[PDB]
């Protein structure tokens, strides 16, 4: 699994791959790993599929009562309760999360829940097992208030050196792109992203 | 037991 | 009849006589009042001096919720008390969940939906305060005053106990008076004028007059209590009126 | 230490031509000690049969648990219970302890009493149903029945025919396992008459 | 005579605990009012703010349950909230349970069992209070359904609630006799909600002003309440014709 | 708080009435009325759709339920009552029945479980009795045709035909002269339909009348093909057209 | 008369006459008097015995080295309420190393007391305290009702007669206030205070029950021939 | 514990139960009556993990002996041993399970007939003309296949007893110290104080 | 075992093997893995045969209450989060691994349910011991906009892929079409391409053969 | 609180009388009679369905007599719905108790039982007693053929003949003057009609207000059968007797 999110200057965008593996063998290679827990907050799983899953659906339930009693919750109040259910039963989860929304106020936020269930606001996060071969690219590359064009091309390039070493990383590249202008959905083929 |  | 001797009962009319009541209780006690601001709330309470034997200062009613949430209530002062111990729960629990600091018309809620809940059985008593509450939150400033019945509102101002007519009165001037808004240090000032103005109708016995506020800008959005230069400057501000 | 190979035994099913065939083995062992050469595994409550293989100590549980139920069906529903809803019965019974089985290779037979049909069923121990219009098979010798069974076994044979062919599978097959065997019995099943037959086996 | 204290039956066979329940019903002395478009569902009631020290914009008996939900009620506030919280709590279970949002009428008939429970078991009381729940439902299209304390609910054409219902009724009645349909044929929920508003009018006899009024409006995929320049904006429509 | 009703409400007075039951049974004489007819194949269940307000849309509002493919229940009295008596009956038929034995209970079966039900509201801690009256009709293989009435005690009567509610006794009266044990379901509507016109004061047309059998099995109604043993449900509730199509041959 | 069935119940002029009534178990109770300086505080309470043969109800109670109070109507009731108290003082103590603050102890007890009020079943407390202790803000008196209300005072007095030993002291205030770092004088104060209180009965060595907490003093209870000093 | 045998005949059921309690290398007791009378008419011996023996043996006792109370009658030994079965049926799924295995001899005054129930620990009950409990069966139920006849008298019942504890010292690795003789007929229980 | 699940333009299909096996044994030479959640609901189960029978039919009783409830047609989403929920709360120790297809009032659905509670969305699914094979074959022939008569010869090829060189899977092909605004045909044997050759000899025995001990009539009736 | 609307089911009059067991008896004196007779070779069952409606399904109806195992049966007097209650809870008693000893119930134990579950609605739970009281018809190996009744006080009591119901006065002095202990089951068949002819409220006794059973040994050879009648059955066994 490569997810990652990169925050720029008009908002947040959320990259990942489409490969879902049981031991070698890929169950599917058109995996959606970007869910929505609300309007505008996103989240990316890697770890246990069916943990992930089972987490990701109890937030949304929660953003949406949250919804109806106080409005709209801010992208950090989405990341503690994640953080709530990851923290308190790190015990029998399998589940690596980065939170990643945008409020008109905060504009791009992006928060990393690693194993422990710890909560970590950075600029940009990589995750899962394919994030460890970029390490060194994604430092080297990441800057602070790059436009959309830009965010784009980084997570491409990012995503695609960790597919490219990572046998657990595959399929198409999708991306999500969070901005006031609205919610935008992006795909790329391997034809593209390989000979970068 | 039986599996499929 | 025997319909007001059972708490959740409806009589005839359609009326919880138990809740009635319980408002009895609340007429009965001390002046308390809410001044909604520019960038915050003031709360100020009548404190009747029994006895010269009573410490001053040190019979504290007003309560703060959380760190941004100020509460005074006028009846069973235990009541009171009770409301909010349930109140800094309500707090805590979302706070651990949600991260931010509870916003004060969801708190509001959490208040209304508990006093609400004490209407609904003949085993439990309805809560004999109204109880004047507010803070500043990510939406501004918020005022409410919350009865017997579950029943809260937003106000402007806000007054309850025996004097509420007379505060009320006081109240209605000042939104008249003042459409653009009043600053918070003017509040404190008019606070202490319409506790002194209530106190003619709680008049045997000589009264200790207690402010707090939250405010954005002069207590940076937390509650605080108003004690020294700042209150002795409103004490004497609500002495010249009246004379 | 294998529950379902403690005591040992088998029992088979057939289905023949307006009749069903039910058939057991006697043995209740100790592992390699033999303790009982009377131990039947073939019950039945109406005219709905069940054989039931595996830990004995079940075989007999189980027995006295369905006794129980089809009592209490036939106090409610005013008639004795049919193969098909017991066979259900069987299933809901042995799921509910999915997860603390009873080791048991229970199976059923018998003949509706509405639709005159020959019916026999087969389930593992959590309970899944395995229908079968030829024939089911059970227990330490199982492998032997399936092999005696697959080859030996033609449809629509008459009772006195069907009679020889189960009689021939659990009696070679049972001959085949150590913990199987120390006689049988066969129950030849008519719409309306059933005969029971001890067989004549080696008692090694 | 205890009664008529507790939901236990009279020996005329009637539930006087339920009867004086819906006399809590008017105990606010506010109209509401639901009419069903092509497209929408809109609901009106009145906004009487009597107190000067009143925050107005605090003062609503109009509740967004769920996106796609909202309801009004006619009766004390208390019984309202706690009506609208636990409406707002089952629509958000329903979506996490069945994987869809809940329907208008499944909502309604929830909060109806819910109701009638208070009327079968002793240590509840009934709420007094009267729920009318508008969406437009992705199945069945514009719907209202309306609960209220004897845990009775059904669907409506249209429909009016509180003190001058009856007046309200028999005025969309006439209306529904004349158009010979069961909705308001308009394309715009903008002249739903002007009509709704006209009609009540002409049954209550009295003028609105923007702060007199409180609109509900429920379009696919999403109920939203109109702000007072959204209603004077609408006020001016009517007058204008 | 929590319920400190642990007692019983409904109690014997001196005379031997349980004072409750007699009293929802008087709800259940103020309730519209609705029947039930048995035909040698099928039977038939109706009722008055009472609407609240002309505003009100009478086909929301069920007052003839399915209970199982081959079962339905109609009632006389308090309709919110009945609404969540047939929820709980709906989940029983699974739970202590279709669960266990993998088919759809009898219709006695069935009855008695919804009969225990209301009989529990009679003698349980802190509720009143359920003030409603049930019709309900059935067929299973190995008993046939059947309908069943259930009142507010939890006692149950399997009936040829009969009638509960405002109009019952006049209605009853009418249904013994025109029974017999060879009639045809065909007929067994026309009666219905008949018996209901004189309780019935206002409109009489298939938009007020709610009428419902338990017939041939209808393989067009099962939603699917391919499994000969299912032939699909024997309930069918009649269409506002099919009924006003038997009214004008009235 | 109609409303006074339950605590649960208000009358229709909004009062709550079980607590009302329990207020009335404190009136029949003995007198106990408190009063503190800036360094002591000192409570001094009038024993009552059944007769002659009897032993004298011992009416004040330590709950930790630094605070205890003393009681006036149901003696149980003061058990069960300061047993209460000294499981917080103690939770205070092994959890965050720290002394329970007097302020503290009012508000636990106003809460419990409270909760007794408003549910169906149980019943108000039908015992008056006066707590009494030296923490990290200098010397305390509280009066406690089983209403819930806790007041914080310099002197009160409550029990038969309470009103001739609260008269004195509302008189003697600014007197007794300063009798810093002087143990004697200060109960002397309290003695000649419950004296006001007195009718036909004088104070003897079994009668007179003195307690005292201060600056250096642990919260140490005086009977028997250790209070025939100040008689 | 260890060796518990059981041997139907004509008219009557003989218990023989090993009187040696081991521990470890230590004999400690070597006259240990390894039996309860549930009732008049029905004896139980017992053998298996220590403590739980006699812990079960007496729970069963005073069930019988209760039942025997409230209704003034005798539970016939077929009504015992499936009570005892359904015990030990429980026990085994329990938390921790009775590891006790138990013959029931007992005479049914309404058949009058001799009965012997062998019954593990799991619940396998088998009603049978000679029974025996661990090692004991690999070497008396073969001699007794040899030697048993159905229509043997009590006196012929105990000299086929006989002839198997004679076995059993013979090629037994452990010294059971002999056992004690129970007969269970007509007459009700009685011990053989000679063998 | 060997299900798959195809979505064609008006509906989705789902197939499945016809064997149930205990070890290297074969229990049932012809047993049905295709189960009714609801009328327009159908599931194919592998894994613990018991565990995917008993979720199947406990998920469809839920279905059929909520259904009536509601007043409503059953959704496949519904019957997914159902499944997804009970098998998440039980953490895998429910061997159910489904393929739930089916049509609803929001159209044609097609998922994949594992163990532990994961699910899939795609418009073609293999699971089961012969999946690779299944797989495989759908890779290599499955296009976009597939007719119905194009989705049952892709799914039955696959199942038949498993069948020949799985050794878990074989027998017979079981077919359901699943198609909007019409009944769901269940086709039961769609395919029997393993038929048993005529023995080479009948077995029946000689009246008699059997040695007999013992013969009693039993009796049923009361 | 709730105190207020408590009826106190199970409390003493100044008279030391149970006042729900008392009006309870009351209600069942109005419920249809129903007559156990024991004769030296089976028993009787004969119940009185309360006023028949001509509508109503005779065949397929239980009112009166239910099966409680293979060898005991019940006539029922008061609430139907509280009676199946008892009668399902006896049923599983029944089969625990088969289930643990591999014996059928002795009747005693299975209506000592019964009876003491309708004590304990009298003693405490603060709920209504079943309004029910039973006639147990049953045979067991140990004292043959025996007749109990049960009433709302959770008391039994043994009886050779027994009427429950409606004139229980009446019906009980005319089974003490015509019945004997040398008594066939075909002569107790005759007196439980001739008793309910008389004490009937009805103005003539008819096959479709009656339910009717007989336990006999009557079957092949030691063993029990139960002969619940059918409608037919009914209408003979009454024009047998000379009533119609
Ligand atoms: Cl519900
Ligand atoms: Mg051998
Ligand atoms: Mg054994």
């Amino acid at each position: 699994t490569s997810i990652m999110a990169v925050t720029f200057k008009d908002g947040v965008i959320l990259g990942a791959d489409s490969r879902t593996t049981t031991g070698a063998y890929i169950a599917n290679r058109v995996t959606d790993k970007l869910t929505r827990v609300h309007d505008k907050i996103w989240c990316c799983r890697s770890g246990s599929a069916a943990d992930t899953q089972a987490i990701a659906d109890i937030v949304q339930y929660h953003l949406e009562l949250y919804t109806s009693q106080y409005g709209t919750p801010s992208t950090e109040t989405a990341a503690s309760v994640f953080k709530e259910l990851c923290y308190e039963n790190k015990d029998n989860l399998t589940a690596g999360i980065i939170v990643a929304g945008y409020d008109d106020k905060n504009k791009g936020e992006v928060y990393t829940i690693p194993l422990g269930g710890s909560v970590h606001k950075l600029p940009y996060a990589i995750a899962g097992s394919g994030s460890t071969f970029i390490y060194g690219y994604c430092d080297k590359n990441f800057r602070e208030n790059m436009s959309k064009e830009e965010t784009v091309d980084f997570i491409k390039h990012s995503l695609s050196q960790a597919i490219k070493w990572d046998g657990s990383s595959g399929g198409v590249i999708r991306m999500v792109v969070l901005t006031a202008a609205g919610v935008e959905r992006l795909i790329f083929y391997p034809d593209e992203y390989e000979q970068l | 037991f039986l599996y499929x | 009849t025997g319909y007001d001797l059972s708490n959740s009962v409806f009589s005839p009319d359609g009326r919880n006589f138990q809740v009635e009541y319980a408002v009895k209780a609340v007429e009965n006690g001390t002046t308390s009042i809410g001044i909604k601001c520019n960038d915050g709330v003031v709360f100020a309470v009548e404190k009747l001096i029994t006895s010269k034997l009573l410490v001053p200062q040190k019979n504290v009613k007003i309560q703060v919720v959380d760190r941004h949430i100020g509460c005074v209530y006028s009846g069973l002062i235990p009541d009171g008390r009770h409301l909010v111990n349930r109140g800094r729960e309500e707090a805590a629990s979302f706070k651990k969940l949600y991260k931010t600091p509870i916003p004060i018309p969801a708190f509001a809620d959490r208040l209304g939906q508990y006093v609400q809940a004490h209407t609904l059985y003949n085993s439990v008593r309805p809560f004999g305060v109204s109880t004047i509450f507010g803070g500043v939150d990510k939406n501004g400033a918020h005022l409410y005053m919350l009865e017997p019945s579950g029943s809260y509102w937003g106000y402007k101002g806000a007054a309850t106990g025996k004097g509420r007519q007379s505060a009320k009165a006081e109240l209605e001037k000042l939104v008249d008076h003042h459409p653009e808004g009043l600053s918070a240090r003017e509040a404190v000032k008019q606070a202490a004028k319409i506790i002194y103005l209530a106190h003619e109708d709680n008049k045997e016995k000589d009264f200790e007059l207690e402010i707090s506020w939250c405010s954005l800008s002069e207590t940076n959005g937390l509650h605080k209590f108003v004690k020294g230069d700042l209150l002795q400057e409103a004490i004497d501000f609500a002495q010249k009126e009246i004379n | 230490s294998d529950p379902s190979s403690i005591n040992g035994g088998i029992v088979v099913a057939m289905t023949g031509k307006d009749c069903v065939a039910i058939a057991c083995d006697l043995r209740l062992g100790s592992q390699s000690l033999g303790v009982s050469n009377k131990f039947e595994k073939i019950f039945h409550y109406g005219h709905v049969f069940l054989g039931i293989t595996g830990l004995a100590t079940d075989v007999t549980t189980l027995n006295e648990m369905f006794r129980y139920k089809t009592n209490l069906y036939k106090l409610k529903e005013e008639r004795a219970i049919e193969p098909e809803t017991f066979t259900q019965l069987v299933s809901s019974s042995l799921y509910e302890r999915r997860f603390g089985p009873y080791f048991v290779g229970p199976v059923v037979a018998g003949i509706n009493s509405k639709s005159g049909k020959p019916f026999i069923a087969g389930f593992d121990l959590i309970g899944c149903i395995d229908e079968a219009k030829d024939f089911i098979v059970s227990g330490t010798a199982s492998d032997q029945l399936f092999g005696m069974c697959e080859s030996l076994y033609e449809p629509n044979l008459e009772p006195e025919d069907l009679f020889e062919t189960i009689s021939q599978a659990l009696l070679n097959a049972a001959d085949r396992d150590a913990l199987s065997g120390w006689g049988a019995v066969v129950y030849i099943i008519k719409k309306d008459e059933v005969v029971k037959r001890y067989l004549k086996m080696r008692q090694d | 005579g205890y009664d008529r204290h507790i939901t236990i039956f009279s020996p005329e066979g009637r539930l006087y605990q339920v009867e004086y329940a819906f006399k809590a019903t008017n105990q606010t002395n506010i109209n509401s009012l639901a009419v069903r478009g092509k497209d929408c569902t809109v609901v009106i009631s009145q906004k009487k703010v009597p107190d000067k020290l009143l925050d107005p914009t605090t003062v609503s008996y109009i509740f967004c349950i769920s996106r796609t939900i909202g309801m009004v009620v006619n009766g004390p506030i208390p019984d309202a909230r706690n009506a609208a919280l636990r409406a707002k709590a089952e629509a958000a279970e329903f979506r996490y349970k069945y994987g869809y949002d809940m329907p208008c009428d499944v909502l309604a008939k929830r909060m109806a069992n819910l109701s009638q429970i208070y009327t079968q078991r002793a240590y509840m009381r009934p709420l007094g209070v009267i729920l009318t729940f508008v969406s437009v439902d992705e199945e069945l299209g514009p719907s209202i359904y309306k609960t209220d304390p004897a845990g009775y609910y059904v669907g409506y054409k249209a429909t009016a609630t509180g003190p001058k219902q009856q007046e309200i009724t028999t005025n969309l009645e006439n209306h529904f006799k004349k158009s010979k349909i069961d909705h308001i044929n308009e394309e715009s929920w903008e002249k739903v909600v002007e009509f709704a508003i006209t009609h009540m009018i002409d049954a209550l006899g009295t003028e609105f002003s923007k702060n007199d009024l409180e609109v509900g409006v429920a379009t696919k995929d999403k109920f939203f309440t109109l702000s007072a320049e959204n209603i004077e904006e609408r006020l001016v429509a009517i007058a204008e014709q | 708080m929590t319920d400190r009703y642990s007692f019983s409400l409904t109690t014997f007075s001196p005379s031997g009435k349980l004072g409750q039951i007699d009293y929802a049974l008087t709800a259940v004489k103020q309730g519209v009325t609705s029947l039930g007819i048995k035909a040698t194949n099928g039977v038939v269940i109706a009722t008055e759709k009472k609407s609240s307000s002309p505003l009100a849309m009478s086909e929301t509002l069920s007052k003839v339920s399915l209970l199982t493919p081959d079962i339905g229940a109609v009632y006389s009295g308090m309709g919110p009552d009945y609404r969540v008596l047939v929820d709980k009956s709906r989940k029983v038929a699974h739970t202590s029945y279709k669960r266990i034995y993998g088919e759809y209970p009898p219709t006695k079966l069935l009855v008695s479980e919804v009969a225990k039900i209301m009989q529990e509201a009679t003698q349980s801690g802190g509720v009143r009795p359920f003030g409603v009256s049930l019709l309900i009709a059935g067929h299973d293989e190995f008993n046939g045709f059947s309908l069943y009435q259930v009142d507010p005690s939890g006692s149950y009567f399997p009936w040829k035909a009969t009638a509960i509610g405002k109009g019952s006794v006049a209605a009853k009266t009418f249904l013994e002269k025109r029974w017999n044990d060879e009639l045809e379901l065909e007929d067994a509507i026309h009666i219905a339909l008949l018996t209901l016109k004189e309780s019935v004061e206002g409109e009489f047309n298939g938009d007020t009348i709610e009428l419902a059998i338990i017939g041939d099995e209808n393989p067009d109604l099962l939603g699917y093909t391919g499994i000969p043993t299912d032939k699909g449900p024997r309930f069918r509730k009649l269409t506002s057209q099919e009924i006003n199509d038997r009214l004008e041959a009235l | 008369n109609n409303y006074d069935g339950d605590t649960v119940t208000f009358s229709p002029t909004g009062r709550l006459f079980q607590v009302e009534y329990a207020l009335e178990a404190i009136k029949q109770g003995s007198v106990t008097v408190g009063l503190r300086s800036n360094t002591h505080a000192v409570l001094v309470a009038l024993k009552r015995n059944a007769d002659e043969l009897s032993s004298y109800q011992k009416k004040i109670i330590k709950c930790d080295e630094h605070m205890g109070l003393s009681l006036a109507g149901l003696a149980p009731d003061a058990r069960v309420l300061s047993n209460y108290l000294r499981q917080q003082c103690n939770y205070s103590s092994l959890v965050f190393n720290r002394k329970l603050a007097v302020e503290r102890a009012g508000h636990l007890l106003c809460d419990k007391a409270q909760k007794n009020t408003q549910s169906y079943g149980g019943r108000p407390y039908g015992v008056g305290l006066l707590i009494i202790g030296y923490d990290k803000s200098g010397a305390h008196l509280l009066e406690f009702q089983p209403s819930g209300n806790v007041t914080e005072l310099y002197g009160t007095a409550i029990g038969a007669r309470s009103q001739g030993a609260k008269t004195y002291l509302e008189r003697t205030l600014d007197t007794f206030i300063k009798i810093d770092g002087n143990p004697d004088e200060l109960i002397k104060a309290g003695v000649e205070a419950i004296s006001q209180s007195l009718r036909d009965e004088s104070l003897t060595v079994d009668n007179l029950s003195i307690a005292i907490v201060g600056k250096d003093t642990p919260f140490t209870i005086y009977d028997g021939e250790a209070v025939a000093k100040y008689i | 514990m260890d060796i518990i045998l059981g041997i139907r005949v004509q008219d009557s059921v003989i218990l023989a139960s090993s009187k040696a309690v081991t521990r470890g290398i230590s004999v400690l007791k070597d006259s240990d009556d390894k039996t309860r009378q549930l009732s008049p008419h029905t004896l139980m011996s017992f053998a298996g993990e220590a403590g739980d023996t006699v812990q079960f043996a007496e729970y069963i006792q005073a069930n019988i002996q209760l039942y025997s109370i409230r209704e003034d009658y005798e539970l016939s030994p077929q009504a015992v041993s499936s009570f005892v079965r359904q015990e030990l049926a429980k026990s085994i799924r329990s938390r921790r399970p009775y590891q006790v295995n138990v013959l029931i001899g007992g005479y049914d005054k309404k058949k009058n007939k001799p009965e012997l129930y062998q019954i593990d620990y799991l619940g396998t009950k088998v009603e049978l003309p000679y029974g025996a409990h661990g090692y004991s069966g690999f070497y008396t139920f073969s001699l007794l296949d040899h030697h048993y006849r159905p229509d043997m008298t009590t006196e012929e019942g105990l000299d086929l007893l006989k002839l198997c504890v004679q076995e059993l010292e013979k090629r037994m690795p452990m010294d059971f110290k002999g056992v004690i003789v129970k007969i269970v007929d007509k007459d009700g229980i009685r011990q053989v104080d000679d063998f | 075992t060997t299900i798959v699940g195809v979505k064609f333009n008006n509906g989705v299909v789902i197939a499945a093997d016809t064997r149930s096996t205990q070890g290297p044994i074969v229990a049932d030479k012809n047993c049905a893995k295709l189960h009714r959640i609801s009328p327009k609901i159908w599931c194919a189960g592998a894994g613990t045969a018991a565990d995917t029978e008993a979720v199947t039919q406990l998920i469809g009783s839920n279905i059929e209450l909520h259904s009536l409830y509601t007043s409503r047609e059953p959704r496949v989403v519904s019957a997914l989060q159902m499944l997804k929920q009970h098998l998440f709360k039980y953490q895998g120790h429910i061997g159910a691994y489904l393929i739930v297809a089916g049509v609803d009032p929001t159209g044609s659905h097609l998922f994949s349910i594992h163990a532990h509670g994961s699910t899939d969305v795609g418009y073609y699914l293999s699971l089961g011991s012969g999946s690779l094979a299944a797989m495989a074959v759908l890779e290599s022939h499955w296009k976009q906009d597939l007719t119905k008569e194009e989705a049952i010869k892709l799914a039955s090829d696959a199942i038949q892929a498993g069948i020949w060189n799985d050794l878990g899977s074989g027998s017979n092909v079981d077919v359901c079409v699943m198609e909007i605004g019409k009944d769901a045909e269940y086709l039961r044997n769609y395919l029997t391409p393993n038929v048993r050759e005529e023995k080479q000899k009948s077995y029946k025995f000689p009246r008699g053969t059997t040695a007999v001990l013992k013969e009693s009539i039993v009796n049923i009736c009361d | 609180g709730s105190r207020r609307y408590d009826s106190r089911t199970t409390i003493f009059s100044p008279e030391g009388r149970l006042y729900q067991v008392e009006y309870a008896l009351e209600s069942i004196s109005h419920a249809g009679t129903a007559i156990g007779i024991m004769a030296s070779d089976g028993i009787v069952l004969a119940a009185e369905r309360k006023v028949t409606s001509t509508l109503l399904e005779q065949d397929t109806s239980t009112e009166k007599l239910y099966k409680l195992n293979d060898k005991i049966a019940v006539a029922v007097a008061g609430l139907t719905a509280d009676a199946e209650i008892l009668i399902n809870t006896a049923r599983i008693h029944a089969q625990n108790y088969l289930k643990t000893y591999n014996e059928d119930i002795p009747v005693e134990i299975l209506v000592r039982r019964l009876s003491d579950i309708k004590q304990g609605y009298t003693q405490h739970g603060g709920l209504r007693p079943f309004g029910v009281s039973f006639i147990y018809a049953g045979y067991d190996d140990r004292y043959g053929y025996q007749l109990y009744t049960s009433n709302p006080s959770g008391n039994y009591t043994g009886w050779k003949a027994i009427s429950v119901g409606a004139n229980t006065s009446a019906a009980q002095t005319l089974l003490q003057m015509d019945y004997k202990d040398d008594m066939k089951v075909d002569d107790a068949i005759e007196l439980a009609l001739k008793t309910l002819s008389k004490t009937t409220d009805s103005s003539a006794l008819t096959y479709d207000r009656l339910e009717f059973a007989t336990i006999r040994k009557g079957a092949n050879d030691g063993e029990v059968y139960q002969k619940i009648f059918k409608p037919q059955e009914i209408k003979d066994i009454l024009v047998k007797t000379g009533i119609t």
